[PDB]
């Protein structure tokens, strides 16, 4: 049947497209003491396990395609999902937009696995000190709020502060013209919708979405001073569906602007 | 009746009937009051029990009526009940007025007296003090704002805030010192309320509200008291926003007061707007956000009790309907919890009901149709529907929604902290809440983990208790040293982060796995930096633990040494016992839980002087009705359940057990069916609510502990209601188990000389049992292999220990048999080392195939230093260790016996071979110690008969078989026990022993793993067997008493778990029972055994005796590739077992029995015929059958070369007894003519349907006749429909005289109808001695239970379930008549039942017809093994080309398609193989 | 059958649904309040069509919520103006309407905190004493 041939073709294409393998991080007592290392190790383990499962499932599908393997219940359901174009439930372990189809899921999975591979290579080359200075996309990670929490814990440990007294400040600057302080973490991929960010100052624009070059997360001690009337709280959603609330940033709008207008026009930051 | 006084309409029919009957028995009405009131668990009366003095709560706080109601003046139930209700309402109102006056005296004061204030608190209830505080504060704020009406005026409302502040300060000072628990709860509630009042007054000051009509004040919940109002019930008016609610004035007892976070105030505003608009609210949101508690607190604050239904999958309607119309009549509120979980039909029904009632309620702004009755719905009725993400479409327009997305856990923590007396509550809350967020997220997910809001509240309450206890300890210390006492001074200098960390470690560290503890410590260091907690080890308790451990032969340590983790686990259990009354130890089987709590009990006994008594009760083994108690439907008599019985016994304090410490250990799995009854005991209430309504108060010294291995199927409610300690498998290492085994060996003698033997053996074995020793390395390696069953370390170690015990018994027997020469030390060491290696090989690899046994043998040879046999290739498992400490091969032990001629292939005979003797030895070892064991192996392979051979070899052990079924329940075990054993009373207690003296009863279970498991992964018979094995006794549900088992032991056998239809055994059960893997006999074993049978068989004809050896060799040789080729993978029925070889020899002997002399060619012809009837009828494809024919040709020529092929192996191999007297070969033509004549007779007599005779019909009719002739003839006919299966079966049955019976199955053909038909057939078979052909087709089967009953019949020749009671008596009478007519005189039921079974197994014949569905074939083989175990099956398939050609010619013969004009074409499209070279017209047409 | 998209159509449908007598009641400003309520409901219900942008999810801002809001406005105007022909714009309980339409009605379905913030923004922009001036803008810089 022609559907079997085309499923064979697309499975072969996906197997070529998806990366091969992912390397786990090396455990060390100094690394274990580091919370960023714990979070990235958890992410790499989850990603490698899921990649291995997906590669094995596709290999089993290809073996069924040659006829050398019979369709069991799980394989039959997975084949049905692939033919119908629907995302298999076994594959979906992390949060995914509701309408995303299989091909887009594979493309995003390939990008995520490449990011995890780069993280693992950087970690093996250096150590926790290098792992702190890695620009990581929030959308690419499986649980980005875990990454926010990891950076918070890292700063709290480094400056011997307690967690509940740490607050978040965002400094959007160009990647080239960026300063990586002790408490600053690089984050890429954030896209601002409804406004343009220049000199960490927002302005309403008719552009649908503005790509932020590089977002730096800085954790500082609570000043215990009221935010100015020009400071606006922007939600940061994981995907365009606006179903996941990762965290909330604080930006200073430009002059002659009204924060109520920012509220009405639905300005928000999107990881992807 | 219920129309008057609609408050008792709340209860159901049973309570109504009981209260009607027991109206004068006012002491029995307390159940109804418990049901319908809020907190009123009883009504206070006098000694006369004729006047109602007042009402009381479940806690103990009581209300005395101002004017008591005398039941005598109003004999009617409803009249005096209404009087009691009105009286409690009036008394609550009057007490409210009095306490409002008191607090108004307390209010408007710069400072307040703690002594008078605490007296005011103790005078009234918690409810009344909270309401008095609310009313006083609301009146003060109203007065202040009325004074604010001028505007731009000085604000004395600052004075109101200062008053609230000063009273808050005195409350904070009050709770630091010790208080009575009820007063402690009163203080906690009052502090919660005043914290809320202070916050809202601060907000009012911030907003500078100066008008009483300002909405910022109006949105706050206001209480107005009007004493001048005549009606006491209408005196208190509660108003928030534009809504007005009159206070219910119902007694709520004592309730958990809810902190009013911003979200909770939003909820109150939304719900009061909904109710004022006369429609219910639906606070949707995720679980654990206060969706239900918010509604409850709103009801309590308005004086209304809420009935929170739990909307699980198992939800009742009739009870719900009655209870819910009762709420409608009463007027009290009702809340639905997780309303979406309902079944869609139940969802629609309940939605329709609430829609009708809501429509009625809006009509009221009055009766409505409910349960075909008129229900008067009070205006104050309210309905709330908590949902988890929507509302049903018929309700979306009648219910307001509200989002409980996130509760304010930070402010909840702050308010509870400040309630417990903590200073710096804000910092502690802002620290603790993110800490549990981190615990929920960062920590690895586990089933038993819980980091919800409830866990936070528990941690905070525990921290408050810890701080109080530290305050008390410092107070006592200052009392001892010096005299300066000042509670404020102690509190100020008391660290508070340390206390909270200590509570966190005391409550959460126990439930963590070994890996998560460093992460938790890192999290604490991250949130609470610089501060650490180190537990002060109870050096008093540690010595007692060391003493008890030394006493019990255990391993004890402190911290990092061996066993330190287990000691810490015991101490954590001690702390949980100290801070909780109900516990639950969780840990994989083999973690020390049982020993942990046992050692802790002994140490506490020897320390505090309070001796402890343990009541170890298996919950799943016993029935729930017997566990909790039975109430007769008709006589209404209550018999206490075993748990209820033991609670009653302990409460009775007959022999001072209230002084003692009783630990009822619920050893076993837990599931939410029985424990839901226990949810009422594990709460702070601590009381058992029986179905009869009577309760028994839990004594303080009684601890209910649930030693459960895992918590995958326990509900979150039970998880939260009791403490948890996690016993990881890493707790006890292999070293501790080895040390325990060695110590128990050295101390307790096995039955002293033999104690010295045990000590010497332990000394010998000590180097091998050390850490990183031979045993540990082998066990690590053995875990790497694969086993027929799941591997458990304790199972292998227990098997090794048992076999070492047998080694010691062997040495003792040797010395007893050699009094002149006791065995010297050198031979002792040699024998013990070699027996050790033997025991590792047969214990660690005692449940694996030969390949992994050989692999383990090579590995141990590599890693041991003990001298081993120098066999170049023979594995050492094939070698035993002789009593002289030398390696002797097992083959020497194998004899060479000659079976009798008449006993060939008999069920009883068993030829001993290598596997037989080895398994005889292991069975001997494991039955000497009375350790239950399971034989796991493939179908056949002689598992059953090997077991019976070993057992009947032993004289003093009787045997009773029990064919376990997929529906087997322990009542079968009870019936067997009362059948063969008798309960006897002894000073130790009632003991169950066989009625026969000096006999060890064994209960062989045919399929121990066959019984199905419940929805909660539990097999009841498995749990019951585990209970009697591990506890050494069981529970007699008749009187609920410990019954000790004596001279009773169990043995099992089972197919592999991987085989479909079998459920894997629980690791808790497998830990006790060693498993031996009885594999298929090898080529040598089969060769020897069937050579013995053949040499027994061929004694009939001496002239052919010399051919027995080549015949057996060929018999095994062909079977080898027959098993090797048609593996089970190709087809589900492609199994081969030595059962087939036995059937082969049985068939050959049956053929050779009548014949006097017979040449070699006849023997080979018979041999080939039986080979084709056994190994060739099962095949599907034609090429497989050609393969079988070619290979049988090759085998016959290989092992019989000097023979003619044409005569010995003429292609039409047909055998039949129809023509001749004997079962001699029959020619195809003569057989065809005879069967054609018989078919003519069949047409003349029975149904006339033409049946053309192609040679496939000949073959099939001969096979079917051969199977019917053999006793217990059962056939599995498979082939496409219409292929002749049923027709040929009927033809054979009529020819051989069997009556054809088929069940007329229709759509209404239920299981009872099939059972009735099967009973009818059984009666027609044995009681009449008339052979029946039972027609079965899968179309006639509508349920798997049909296959289960048929499986039982096929495997046992009878099913006991069919006949019982009067049916069984009628069967007894009928079989007695049959025995009398046949000439056999029997009286007892057992002998006649056995004769009936024999009659059925020799007469009744079941044939199963089905379509060749390969997946279907696999499914049926999975469902019922009997259809594949012994039933022979034939492959009819579809008609071949030859059959089609013959049908075509024979059927189209009347017509004349003879055309002389026909010309033969050059090319003829032949499809028929035997088409004549010149095709005629008719031949061409049929082709 | 579908509701015709459009603020004009939505307001016409709302005015048709509301009975003629209910809007024309003793205080003359009740008609103005009902017009503001209708305009607000049209603004809310229209923003649903732009689901990712106008809101966070497709809320059910149906006719039942509008009926409840109208009921609340009637109740609070009757409570504030007890049978008075005219009521001053400032004396109108603006805070009651704002709070009840942010928490009870239109606020029950709102789970995301940012949707609640946006709802508060519309409510505090529209419902205020300033609206009773002829210069008030129901919308700004529409084109
Ligand atoms: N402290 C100890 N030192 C040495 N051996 C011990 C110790 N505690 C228990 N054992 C042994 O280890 C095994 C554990 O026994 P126990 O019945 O307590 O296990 P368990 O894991 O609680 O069992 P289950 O889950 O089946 O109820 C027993 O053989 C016991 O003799
Ligand atoms: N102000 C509050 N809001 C919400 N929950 C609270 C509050 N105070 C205490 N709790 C606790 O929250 C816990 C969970 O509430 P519950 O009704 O189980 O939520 P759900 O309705 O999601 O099941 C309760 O045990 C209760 O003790
Ligand atoms: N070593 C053996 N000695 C005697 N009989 C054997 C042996 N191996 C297999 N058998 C055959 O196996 C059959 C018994 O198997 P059975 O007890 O029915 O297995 P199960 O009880 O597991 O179904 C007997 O008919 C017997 O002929
Ligand atoms: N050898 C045969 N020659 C001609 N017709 C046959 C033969 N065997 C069966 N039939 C036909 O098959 C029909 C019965 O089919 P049956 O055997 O009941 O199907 P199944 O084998 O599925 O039970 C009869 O009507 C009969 O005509």
């Amino acid at each position: 049947p022609a559907w079997m041939r085309t499923l064979h073709t697309t499975a072969s294409n996906w197997l070529h497209l998806i990366p091969q393998t992912l390397s786990h991080l090396k455990r060390t007592v100094e690394n274990i003491k580091d919370p960023l290392f714990r979070f990235f190790e958890r992410e790499v383990k989850m990603g490698a396990k899921l990649l291995q499962d997906v590669r094995q499932d596709l290999a089993d599908v290809v073996q069924v395609c040659e006829g050398k393997k019979k369709q069991t219940n799980y394989l039959r359901t997975l084949i049905n999902e692939l033919v119908k174009g629907i995302l298999p439930r076994s594959w979906s372990h992390y949060t995914v937009p509701a309408g995303m189809t299989v091909i887009q899921w594979v493309s995003d999975f390939s990008e995520r696995i490449k990011q995890l591979q780069n993280i693992s290579l950087a970690a093996a080359s250096g150590g926790a000190k290098e792992l702190k200075n890695i620009h990581v996309c929030l959308g690419g990670l499986f649980v980005p709020e875990a990454y926010i929490t990891a950076t918070r814990q890292y700063v709290a440990q480094a400056n011997s502060w307690s967690l509940e007294e740490l607050c978040l400040e965002v400094n959007v600057t160009t990647s080239q013209g960026a300063t990586l302080d002790a408490c600053s973490f690089g984050v890429t991929g954030l896209k601002l919708q409804g406004a343009t960010c220049n000199n960490n100052k927002l302005s309403l624009s008719n552009a649908i979405s503005t790509a932020l070059p590089l977002t730096q997360l800085r954790w500082v001690k609570q000043t215990n001073t009221e935010k100015k009337a020009s400071v606006v709280t922007l939600p940061v959603y994981l995907n365009f569906t606006r179903a996941d609330l990762i965290f909330t940033v604080d930006f200073e709008i430009a002059t002659k602007e009204d924060p109520r207008s920012f509220y009405e026009r639905g300005v928000a930051v999107l990881c992807t | 009746e219920r129309s008057s006084f609609p408050r008792f309409y709340f209860v159901g029919d049973e309570d109504l009937l009981e209260i009607i009957g027991n109206s004068k028995n006012v002491a029995k009405l307390q159940k109804h009051f418990k049901k319908m009131f809020a907190g009123v668990s009883s009504i206070i009366l006098n000694e006369d029990n004729s006047v109602v003095l007042g009402i009381s709560s479940r806690e103990g706080e009581e209300v005395m009526f101002k004017t008591p109601v005398s039941i005598t003046e109003h004999p009617k139930i409803n009249e005096w009940l209404t009087l009691v209700e009105k009286e409690m309402r009036v008394t609550l109102a009057k007490l409210l007025a009095e306490s409002v006056t008191e607090v108004e005296i307390f209010g408007k004061a710069t400072s307040i007296d703690p002594n008078t204030y605490i007296t005011w608190i103790d005078k009234y209830q918690a409810q009344l003090v909270v309401l008095s505080a609310q009313i006083a504060w609301s009146e003060n704020v109203e007065t202040a704002l009325s004074s604010m009406g001028g505007g731009g005026d000085a604000a004395p409302l600052h004075s109101v805030l200062s008053n609230v502040e000063v009273t808050l300060n005195v409350l904070a000072d009050s709770v630091l010192m010790e208080q009575p628990p009820l007063r402690r709860r009163k203080l906690e509630h009052l502090i919660t309320e005043l914290v809320h009042q202070r916050d809202v007054t601060r907000s009012l000051i911030k907003s500078k509200i100066d008008n009483a009509k300002s909405f910022e004040w109006l949105s706050q919940m206001r209480f107005y008291f009007d004493p001048k109002q005549t009606d006491v019930l209408q005196q208190l008016s509660i108003q928030m926003a534009n809504a007005k609610f009159n206070y219910g004035f119902e007694y709520l007892g004592v309730q958990d007061k809810l902190v009013q976070t911003p979200l909770t105030d939003r909820c109150y505003l939304t719900m009061t707007q909904a109710l004022e608009a006369r429609l219910g609210g639906s606070p949707f949101g995720p679980a654990g956000t206060g969706k239900t508690e918010s509604v409850k607190a709103l009801g309590h604050q308005l004086g209304r009790f809420v009935l929170v239904f739990n909307c699980d999958e198992t939800f009742d309607f009739q009870a719900m309907g009655r209870i819910f119309v009762g709420l409608c009549q009463v007027g009290a509120w009702g809340c639905f919890d997780e309303f979406n979980r309902l079944e869609e039909r139940m969802l629609s029904a309940v939605s329709q009901q609430v829609q009708c009632i809501q429509e009625a309620l809006r009509e009221h702004s009055i009766t409505c149709e409910l349960l075909n009755k008129q229900v008067k719905v009070s205006p104050d009725m309210a309905i709330f529907i908590t949902m988890n993400p929507n509302l049903p479409d018929n309700l979306k327009k009648l219910f307001r929604s509200l989002a409980m997305t996130k509760p304010d856990r930070q402010l909840i923590a702050q308010v509870m902290l400040y309630s417990q007396g903590f200073r710096t509550a804000e910092v502690l809350a802002n620290k603790i809440v993110p800490f549990f967020k981190l615990c929920d997220e960062q920590l690895s997910s586990q089933s038993h983990y819980d980091f919800g809001l409830r866990a936070l509240k528990s941690v905070l309450v525990s921290a408050g208790n810890v701080k109080r206890e530290r305050i008390q300890k410092i107070k006592r210390e200052k009392e001892e040293r010096g005299e300066a006492v000042d509670e404020g001074e102690i509190a100020e200098n008391l660290p508070e982060q340390e206390i909270l960390i200590q509570s966190v470690c005391e409550t959460m560290v126990p439930k963590l796995v070994a890996e998560d503890i460093p992460l938790l410590f890192s999290l604490l260091s991250d949130v609470f930096p610089g501060v650490q907690y180190h537990r002060g080890e109870m050096t008093a308790l540690r010595e007692e633990l060391k003493k008890v451990c030394q006493e019990m032969y255990l391993t004890y340590g402190d911290g990092e040494e061996v066993g330190g983790m287990w000691v810490e686990k015991v101490l954590q259990l001690y702390q949980i016992t100290q801070i909780n009354h109900g516990l639950m130890m969780v840990g994989p089987s083999g973690s020390g839980k049982s020993m942990a709590w046992r050692v802790l009990l002994k140490a506490l006994e020897r320390l505090e002087g309070v001796e402890g008594v343990a009541h170890i009760i298996d919950p799943k083994a016993i029935s729930k009705d017997h566990l909790y108690g039975t109430l007769d439907p008709n006589t209404r008599e209550w018999t206490d359940g075993l748990f209820t019985h033991v609670l009653r016994k302990i409460i009775d304090s007959v022999r001072g057990e209230l002084q003692k410490r009783q630990w009822i250990v619920f050893d076993g799995d837990v599931d939410p069916e029985w424990v839901e009854n226990l949810n009422s005991v594990l709460d702070d209430n601590k009381l058992l609510t029986l179905p009869n309504g009577e309760r028994l108060s839990l004594p303080p010294n009684v601890r209910i502990m649930f030693e459960v291995q895992d918590l995958k199927y326990a509900t979150l409610a039970t998880v939260s209601r009791c403490g948890m300690v996690w016993f990881s498998e890493d707790v006890l290492s292999t070293d501790m188990i080895f040390n325990n085994f060695l110590a128990r060996l050295r101390s307790i003698p096995l039955d002293s000389p033999m104690l010295q033997i045990q000590r010497d053996a332990a000394t010998i074995m000590q180097p091998y049992f050390t850490s990183n020793g031979l045993v540990t390395k082998a066990l690590e390696h053995a875990f790497q292999l694969e086993h027929i069953m799941d591997l458990t370390r304790l199972r292998c170690l227990g098997s090794l220990f048992s076999m070492l015990h047998q080694a010691c018994r062997n040495v003792a027997q040797y010395n007893a048999n050699h009094p002149d020469f006791p065995m010297q030390i050198e031979q002792l060491e040699r024998y013990i080392q070699r027996y050790l290696v033997y025991a590792i090989l047969w214990s660690l690899s005692g449940d694996s195939r030969l390949k992994m046994r050989a692999e383990l043998g090579e590995y141990i040879r590599r890693i041991t230093t003990v001298p081993l046999p120098t066999a170049p290739n023979i594995p050492i498992i094939d070698y035993e260790v002789s009593i002289s400490g030398e390696w002797s091969p097992w083959q020497a032990k194998v004899p060479q016996i000659e079976v009798e001629t008449h006993k060939v292939a008999a069920p009883d005979v068993v030829v001993p071979t290598l596997d037989t003797v080895r398994h005889e030895a292991l069975l001997y070892t494991w039955l000497a110690e009375h350790k239950p064991l399971v034989l796991c192996g493939p179908p056949g392979s002689g598992k059953t008969m090997t077991l019976f051979s070993a057992l009947r070899a032993l004289p003093d052990m009787e045997v009773v078989g029990l064919n376990f079924s997929s529906a087997t329940t322990p009542e079968l075990l009870l019936k067997t026990f009362d059948h063969y054993c008798e309960y006897r009373r002894t000073p130790n207690g009632v003991v169950l022993a066989p009625v026969q003296l000096g006999k060890w009863l064994v209960l062989f279970c045919d399929e121990i793993n066959l019984p199905d498991m419940d929805k909660y992964g539990t097999q009841r018979v498995i749990s019951f067997i585990r209970q009697m094995v591990e506890h050494g006794g069981f529970y007699r549900t008749s009187d609920q008493t410990w019954v000790k088992l004596e001279r009773i032991q169990f043995v099992g056998a089972c197919n592999p778990p991987t085989d479909p239809g079998r459920k894997p055994l629980s690791h808790r059960f497998l830990r006790h029972v060693p498993v031996v893997y009885v594999d298929y006999p090898g080529p040598a074993s089969l060769t020897q055994i069937y050579g013995t049978f053949n040499r027994a068989m061929l004694r009939l004809i001496p002239s052919l005796r010399t051919y027995a050896e080549p015949l057996t060799a060929a018999m095994v040789e062909f079977y080898t590739m027959s098993q090797e080729r048609f593996t089970q993978d190709t087809q589900p029925h492609y199994i081969y077992s030595p059962r087939e070889m036995t059937r082969w020899v049985r068939g050959i002997f049956e053929a050779l029995r009548p014949l006097e002399t017979l040449p070699v060619e006849g023997l080979i012809r018979i041999w080939a015929h039986e080979a084709l009837r056994l190994f060739q009828d099962r095949l599907v494809e034609d090429e497989e059958r050609r393969w079988t024919d070619e290979n049988i040709d090759t085998v016959a020529l290989k092992h019989f070369p000097n023979i003619d092929r044409e005569k010995a192996m003429s292609r039409p191999i047909l055998y039949s007894n129809w023509l001749s007297k004997d079962y001699i070969p029959v020619d195809q033509e003569e057989l065809r003519d005879y069967v054609k004549a018989r078919l003519k007779v069949f047409y003349e007599e029975e149904l006339d349907v033409p049946l053309v005779l192609f040679n496939e019909v000949l073959d099939h009719v001969l096979r079917i006749d051969r199977i019917f002739r053999q006793p217990q003839g059962h056939l599995l006919l498979i082939g496409v429909s219409g292929a002749g299966k049923t027709t040929l079966s009927r033809f054979v049955a009529w020819m051989n005289g069997l009556s054809v019976y088929q069940i007329k199955v229709h759509r209404k053909y239920t299981g009872e109808d099939f059972d009735e038909d099967l009973r009818t057939v059984l009666r027609r078979s044995g009681c009449k001695n008339e052979k029946i052909a039972f027609i079965m087709d899968e179309s006639n089967v509508l349920d798997s239970g049909f296959l289960e009953r048929m499986n039982t019949l096929l495997a046992n020749g009878e099913v006991p379930g069919l006949f019982e009671g009067d049916e069984y008596a009628t069967l007894m009478t009928q079989c007695k008549e049959g025995a009398q007519k046949e000439g056999l005189m029997l009286d007892s039921h057992e002998e006649l039942y056995k004769w009936f079974t024999s009659q059925v197994i020799r007469n009744l014949h079941v044939v199963f017809t089905m379509n060749p569905s390969s997946e279907g074939l696999k499914d049926r083989a999975a469902t019922s093994p009997a259809l594949f175990n012994r039933c022979v099956l034939n492959w009819f398939g579809d008609w071949s080309t030859e059959a089609l050609y013959q049908v075509g010619k024979e059927f189209t013969s009347k017509m004349d398609l003879e055309k002389p004009n026909y010309i033969v074409p050059d090319y003829m499209p032949v499809v028929y193989d035997k088409l004549p070279q010149p095709p005629s017209h008719r031949e061409a047409i049929v082709n | 059958f579908e509701p015709p998209p459009g603020v004009k159509a939505n307001m016409l449908r709302t005015f048709s649904s509301i009975p003629v007598s209910r809007i024309c009641k003793s205080p003359n400003e009740r008609a103005r309040l009902y017009f503001l309520l209708a305009w607000f409901h049209a603004i809310i219900q229209e923003r649903l069509r732009y689901a990712p942008l106008g809101w966070s999810k497709k809320y059910e801002f149906g006719e039942s919520d509008l009926r409840s809001a109208c009921d609340t406005v009637d109740t609070w105007l009757d409570d504030t103006a007890k049978g008075r022909q005219n009521i001053s714009p400032d004396k109108i309980p603006w805070s009651a309407l704002k709070t009840l339409m942010a928490q009870s009605i239109y606020g029950g379905r709102v789970d995301n905190e940012f949707d609640q913030r946006l709802l508060n923004t519309f409510l505090e922009r529209l419902f205020t004493t300033r609206s009773f001036d002829s210069e008030f803008k129901l919308a700004c810089k529409v084109d």
